[PDB]
Parts: structure tokens; C-alpha cells; sequence
């Protein structure tokens, strides 16, 4: 749903509060997983998109 | 004394520097615009979002 800029503020906001290192484990932790979501789900789109222009700009048939 | 032939000729050569107006013409207008549209295909290419 969200935008792919969404995304990097996203996981932007998610690294700097971490960095700190001033939260519970249970709570840092807990937030970890949500970052490789989005660092796997902004990944995957950025798969899709790098090889629709390779079809597109090559003499694709 | 009166035959055409005189006439005639003269209108092959009017005829053909007609035909002669209409080629260069129409040439040149084409490589015009090939040229013009080859300079946007060129811009385009250089706006690619690969990087």
C-alpha cells in the first residue's frame, strides 16, 4: 500500500530510534523484525522494476 | 512550316524541371523531420531511470 519513499522514511525512522540503544529488549527487538519486512518487501519491488526496463529497453520480441 | 514538334519539346524540358522541384522538395522535408525526431529519441535515452 504504501509508496516505495514511504518505505525509506520508514525504515529511516525504525534505524535511528534503534541506534540509540535506550529501548527494552523486548521492545528493540520486537521492532527488528518489523525492519527486514520492510528492507525484504522494498527489495522484492525494486526486482520487479529493475527488470521491467530491461525488457522494455532491449530488443525484447 | 507549321509542325508541333518545337512546342512539344519545349514542354518535356518545362515538364521536367517541375518534377525536379518536386523531389528536392519533398526530400529535404523528410530528412527534416527525420532529423528532429531523432533529437528527442536522443534526449529521451538520456533520461533513463536504470542509475
Amino acid at each position: 500500500p504504501a509508496s516505495f519513499e514511504k518505505a525509506l522514511s520508514e525504515l529511516e525512522q525504525i534505524v535511528t530510534r534503534l541506534e540509540s540503544g535506550d529501548l527494552p529488549l523486548e521492545e528493540a527487538l520486537n521492532e527488528f523484525e518489523r525492519g527486514v519486512q520492510l528492507a525484504r518487501q522494498g527489495q522484492a519491488k525494486l526486482q520487479q522494476a529493475e527488470q521491467r526496463v530491461q525488457i522494455l529497453l532491449s530488443d525484447n520480441e | 512550316q507549321q509542325h508541333p514538334q518545337l512546342r512539344l519539346a519545349r514542354q518535356q524540358t518545362m515538364l521536367e524541371r517541375l518534377q525536379k522541384r518536386m523531389s528536392f522538395a519533398l526530400e529535404n522535408q523528410l530528412k527534416r523531420t527525420g532529423q528532429q525526431q531523432q533529437r528527442l529519441t536522443q534526449r529521451l535515452n538520456q533520461q533513463n531511470p536504470q542509475p
